């Protein structure tokens, strides 16, 4: 968000419209691999083994 | 009765089903359940291949 918010303040208006889909997919695919992602070492069970 | 209606759900119950709706389709194409092998599964997911190929090209295109 900083980023885009430098750029903003810096008066390119590059990510205006259409443009914003690079950092909206960005920080939605950010939130996949955080949130959901695979369970570690204490979690052995998944959906390929049970 | 039980079972019907909307109740409450938990993660396990959700890959359950998802094995039985595998499972339960095979029966109906190839009339055995020994499942030696889950092609349903490779043939679903090299579709998917195939859309995200699709995405990764029109954004590209975007980008220039």
């Amino acid at each position: 968000g900083g980023m885009v918010a430098m750029v903003f303040a810096s008066g390119s208006h590059v990510f205006g419209g259409i443009g914003s889909i690079f950092p909206l997919f960005m920080m939605v695919g950010i939130m996949m691999m955080m949130f959901r992602g695979m369970g570690g070492g204490q979690q052995q069970m998944s959906r390929p083994k049970l | 009765g039980s079972g019907y209606g909307l109740g409450l759900s938990t993660r396990t119950q959700v890959t359950g089903y998802q094995f039985l709706a595998r499972r339960t389709a095979m029966a109906l194409t190839r009339w055995r359940v020994r499942m030696e092998i889950e092609p349903g599964r490779r043939q679903t997911l090299a579709v998917v291949a195939s859309v995200s190929a699709a995405l990764v090209i029109c954004l590209g295109a975007l980008l220039w």
